[PDB]
């Protein structure tokens, strides 16, 4: 989880994943 | 049994080292983040 | 001018909407506004006060309802996506 480098303006969005990471 | 357990225990050790030291170790996951975010970027640039 | 209420503003011809907040963004005495990307005017200095403000468009999201079916019931919930529980 440290080795990756994962913002909305207009109409864009990011729904959250259903299975949260502390469930996964 | 005793030696086999050591090889296995040792092999697991090198993993985090090879993972921590060598960057670009998660090339596959990073693209699917890079591409899918690069593609969004072009979608917004097109508003201008 | 007002603040923190999303208003149909008109700064010097720049016609938009959104909430206006005081800016910490270091302008220069010859900079009139900023745009982060895609012609999104993000900041602007008012013409009179010479004060720099940030413009974030007032919150919006989808609304999706949660029904158990129709034959089962007609009671529903409603989800206001990615909105703090302070708006309607
Ligand atoms: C505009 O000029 C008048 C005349 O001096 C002054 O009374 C007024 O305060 C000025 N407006 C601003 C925003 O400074
Ligand atoms: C929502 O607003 C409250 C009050 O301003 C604040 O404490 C909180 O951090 C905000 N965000 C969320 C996700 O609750």
């Amino acid at each position: 989880f440290n080795k990756v480098t994962l913002q909305k303006f207009n109409g864009l969005t990011v729904l959250p994943p259903l299975l949260t990471d502390e469930m996964i | 049994q005793k030696l086999i357990a050591n090889q296995f225990n040792s092999a697991i050790g090198k993993i985090q080292d090879s993972l921590s030291s060598t960057a670009s170790a998660l090339g596959k996951l990073q693209d699917v983040v890079n591409q899918n975010a690069q593609a969004l970027n072009t979608l917004v640039k097109q508003l201008s | 001018l007002v603040k923190n209420k999303c208003v149909n503003f008109n700064f010097n011809g720049l016609t938009g909407t959104g909430v206006l907040t005081e800016s910490n963004k270091k302008f220069l005495p010859f900079q009139q506004f900023g745009r982060d990307i895609a012609d999104t005017t993000d900041a602007v200095r008012d013409p009179q006060t010479l004060e720099i403000l940030d413009i974030t468009p007032c919150s919006f999201g989808g609304v999706s309802v949660i029904t158990p079916g129709t034959n089962t019931s007609n009671q529903v919930a409603v989800l206001y996506q990615d909105v703090n529980c302070t708006e309607v």
